[PDB]
DNA sequence: ACAGGATGTATATATCTGACACGTGCCTGGAGACTAGGGAGTAATCCCCTTGGCGGTTAAAACGCGGGGGACAGCGCGTACGTGCGTTTAAGCGGTGCTAGAGCTGTCTACGACCAATTGAGCGGCCTCGGCACCGGGATTCTCCAG
DNA sequence: CTGGAGAATCCCGGTGCCGAGGCCGCTCAATTGGTCGTAGACAGCTCTAGCACCGCTTAAACGCACGTACGCGCTGTCCCCCGCGTTTTAACCGCCAAGGGGATTACTCCCTAGTCTCCAGGCACGTGTCAGATATATACATCCTGT
């Protein structure tokens, strides 16, 4: 018969905001494996989406304390390298236009007799 | 046109400034042609892996794509271009 | 035709607006952004594929993605990430 | 005017074998222990800069340091 | 009476001014020349887009910014303030490049 | 029970090594230190190619792949010699 | 019934190295969903290039260590007296390979 | 087992900075170096484990060792 | 009379250049072993280990601490020294990039 | 004066492949200790008389340390 | 700078000894031959967008100068480390013995590929208004000389 | 040890602007629902090697004595780099303009996956034998004391 569901996204049945889908498709498509398991997207995607929210949750925080509602590249390296364990996951990696954490040596720093 | 001796493009006070971002309070009169030195290496490899990328594309512009995979392929992965 | 290209905007703008309801992003952010879960999603597949060639799968499960994660991110957020992913598996199961 | 002759011929007979096969250019101040031959000094560290580990006439497989510089004078 | 600042204030301004920025700190048409003189030694007839200069200058200035700053650590180890080319050198050799 | 099967490059090490050395040996654990690295260069290789054909949206890997390989990975004049030995294997394989 | 009895690719290229295994190896490994026919032939090529290489320069160290079996301090040896099979290695360590014989000047005795 | 880290002894460590070239070693190079060698098989060895346990293998093999190393950039040869 | 003494410095250089000479391992087995075994039990316990895979594991590191005796002696000499002190050491890891 | 450089430059090249010690015959030996080269006979006929010493920097060698070369 | 005494190191012969090189039997993994279908090479087009030039102008680079503060050589010391020696520890080697788990094999079933229909998510284009850059001025804070 | 003067910086507020985000339309790829094949989980068996203990030997670790050389602090001196004002210059923005080739489409052909059979290349095993440590025995290159 033709009574069949309309439509239900992977990524609703797992309850994750990141396209289960597209990380499957890009997963065939990637040449990873023969094969790609029904849960592999999905606990992939979750995981993106996991890291997802905790870099932006940082930039949000690095951004709310310089009176700006919109994240700049400037609030993601901040929130990366303020934050050491995603500073050490991205250690190998530069992002643009985001400068440089702000630190001076202290010896550099003026005698003040 | 050709080009000749552009490396003298990147200037004293632009290598102070990047000495400053990298907080460096005195710089030494021999840093800049060091400076210049390294970069040319840097370049010199980076844009021989880009050219080689843009060859096999058989393209004739290098792309901000074949930067990228310039700068990924040297543990120097770049964000935000691609 | 015309050019069609895919990236994690939405998605991402769409976690934000879950993080952080009245903050937003702007285009050089976003691409970082999209940089950044491509450099992932390559990372932890590649480990994924690694394994499943070293220990001769010819498929790529939930093991293997939870093995790359474990390899891959650092301490605190790799148990977070696999908690995550085994929170999302176990909700896809059901449903 | 006949022994002047002779003379500048013998001299280019000299520059003959006094220069470098592989070079022609300027004179010999290397041997490679392998082919017992004797080369100049840069231009067979080029050919091992070159990857060609061979001598230029006999093509003896020499090592990295199977050449070392000769004190002609 | 004319005024001074004694020397390293004005740098240690420098420097607080330019780890808050982030904006380009070369100028784009040197390097853009120095960027095409380099591809046409290995390349001739080459064109770039923008975005790929860019990202170029991106990475070029992140090298040379990380590249200073282990530099700068080797000139403190020294127990000097000044960076040397010994300094470059050794903390290029250090990180693998020679 | 039976006895597996291992696959090696350790007859084709020293088949090269027979014709660039006719006189010298190899141990055991030279043949390891040989097999680990032209495995290692093989993956290596082979990784870039799948790369470079995934960047250009082809399904295959052909020669050029490999050229292109070559030319980035292996550095100097390794990466032209190699060209080179490759050109000439490939023109010595499509004649025959 | 009349067919040609065998020639592997490796023959045909004039190489050692195998190029049916190569072949094997990359539809194997999950690199693209085709594989040319000159590709392992080019591959197999450069790899028995490179094992020629670095194996003469390491029976070159094993005659000028007056030994003819190549062990693995000859093949470090080997690697790091050339500077550019040093850098295609740079990241690699030998297993039972030593280090390359320096000392730095400063150390040196003062001969005073 | 408890405190093994005292077992790479200071002669041990010495002739290590030997190898590496180092005419004259400090007393309190030993602990410093005891600890980043410590940070450095925790690092090496906690990868080769959770290559172990994906296997559902309880014995490490060198090979683990050797792709944990490679995931470091440490790659190894003579173990597979 | 008069027992032979070598000056400070020149036993060293002798065992710098026996030990760039050769090639064994500079640490005692069993209590490299036993410090794997240490570390690993904190990641699974009930683990056993190949025999093989200790040596690679003690190749790696006796790799790993040349390496960086030799960034240690760099950062000596760099500082006018020829001793090696643990701020050599620190210095050479955070500029390699652990630190 | 153009001859006059004539026979200079014949004393100088001529000097230089001839032997250092006796000075009548070209040279075709080496020492790869001293990194020096004589001729062949002056180093076979002061082997034999059992000293082993360069005779101008003083490089003790063996029997397979010096062999013939071919200078031209 | 030069004896020489001693210490250590580099050459020249017997001698075992496992490891290495070669010979055999399989057997399964490459080779031959042939099909078919899709990937890609080639021809054509078009429309971004990259390159090149000209002009204003103005921010930045280059230049020169005063000086001060850091680099470096030298000195002194004292202590921490190297070298050697006697003592103690445990590493190493071999041998035995037990069994846990690596490794392989046969079932089979339950997931993953494949495919037809489709439809709702996701991307391209439009547009608007508000977050933010900027201008401008005052207040605050940092620096430095001169008391 | 601060006062105060000069200069850099923060903050407050109005204004315009351009791009962030919401909306609409479309379209194509993710979803649903089946079939079918085969990958792996799963129990069972074998037997390799990992682990544990034991004992002897001796290499090595360790503790100490003693000297010395070098790590470090202090002093001088000196000269090189920083701050700053002025002049030049070419970077940068705007605008214009041409055409190069990146990107897309359409067509065809040839190249590679897939199959089936077949055989020989390579692997596991076995076995002779020979570089090769491993000693001594002898002849130079440093190390250090001494003059
Ligand atoms: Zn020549
Ligand atoms: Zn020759
Ligand atoms: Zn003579
Ligand atoms: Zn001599």
């Amino acid at each position: 018969g033709k009574a069949r569901a309309k439509a239900k996204t992977r990524s609703s049945r797992a309850g994750l905001q990141f396209p289960v889908g597209r990380v499957h498709r890009l997963l065939r498509k990637g040449n990873y494996a023969e094969r790609v398991g029904a849960g592999a997207p999905v606990y992939l995607a979750a995981v993106l989406e996991y890291l997802t929210a905790e870099i932006l949750e940082l930039a949000g925080n690095a951004a709310r304390d310089n009176k700006k509602t919109r994240i700049i590249p400037r609030h993601l390296q901040l929130a990366i390298r303020n934050d050491e364990e995603l500073n050490k996951l991205l250690g190998k990696v530069t992002i643009a236009q985001g400068g440089v954490l702000p630190n001076i040596q202290a010896v550099l720093l003026p005698k003040k007799t | 046109k050709v080009l000749r001796d552009n490396i003298q493009g990147i200037t004293k006070p632009a290598i102070r400034r990047l000495a400053r971002r990298g907080g460096v309070k005195r710089i030494s009169g021999l840093i800049y042609e060091e400076t210049r030195g390294v970069l040319k290496v840097f370049l010199e490899n980076v844009i021989r892996d880009a050219v080689t990328y843009t060859e096999h594309a058989k393209r004739k512009t290098v792309t901000a794509m074949d930067v990228v995979y310039a700068l990924k392929r040297q543990g120097r992965t770049l964000y935000g271009f691609g | 035709k015309r050019s069609r290209k895919e990236s994690y905007s939405i998605y991402v703008y769409k976690v934000l607006k879950q993080v952080h309801p009245d903050t937003g992003i702007s285009s050089k952010a976003m691409g970082i952004m999209n940089s950044f879960v491509n450099d992932i999603f390559e990372r932890i597949a590649g480990e994924a594929s690694r394994l499943a060639h070293y220990n001769k799968r010819s498929t790529i499960t939930s093991r293997e993605i939870q093995t790359a994660v474990r390899l891959l991110l650092p301490g605190e957020l790799a148990k977070h990430a696999v908690s995550e992913g085994t929170k999302a598996v176990t909700k896809y199961t059901s449903a | 005017a006949d022994a002047d002759e002779i003379l500048q011929e013998e001299i280019k007979e000299y520059k003959a074998r006094l220069t470098c096969p592989c070079c022609n250019t300027r004179k010999k101040d290397a041997v490679l222990t392998k082919c017992f031959h004797v080369f100049c000094f840069e231009c067979v560290r080029g050919r091992y800069e070159a990857r060609q580990r061979k001598c230029p006439k006999c093509n003896a497989a020499f090592g990295a340091h199977d050449f070392h510089r000769i004190y002609i004078s | 009476k004319p005024h001074r600042y004694r020397p390293g204030t004005v740098a240690l301004r420098e420097i607080r001014r330019y780890q808050k920025s982030t904006e380009l700190l070369i100028r784009k048409l040197p390097f853009q020349r120095l960027v095409r003189e380099i591809a046409q030694d290995f390349k001739t007839d080459l064109r770039f887009q923008s975005s790929a200069v860019m990202a170029l200058q991106e990475a070029c200035e992140a090298y040379l910014v990380g590249l200073f700053e282990d530099t700068n650590l080797c000139a403190i180890h020294a127990k000097r303030v000044t960076i040397m080319p010994k300094d470059i050198q050794l903390a290029r050799r250090i990180r693998g490049e020679r």
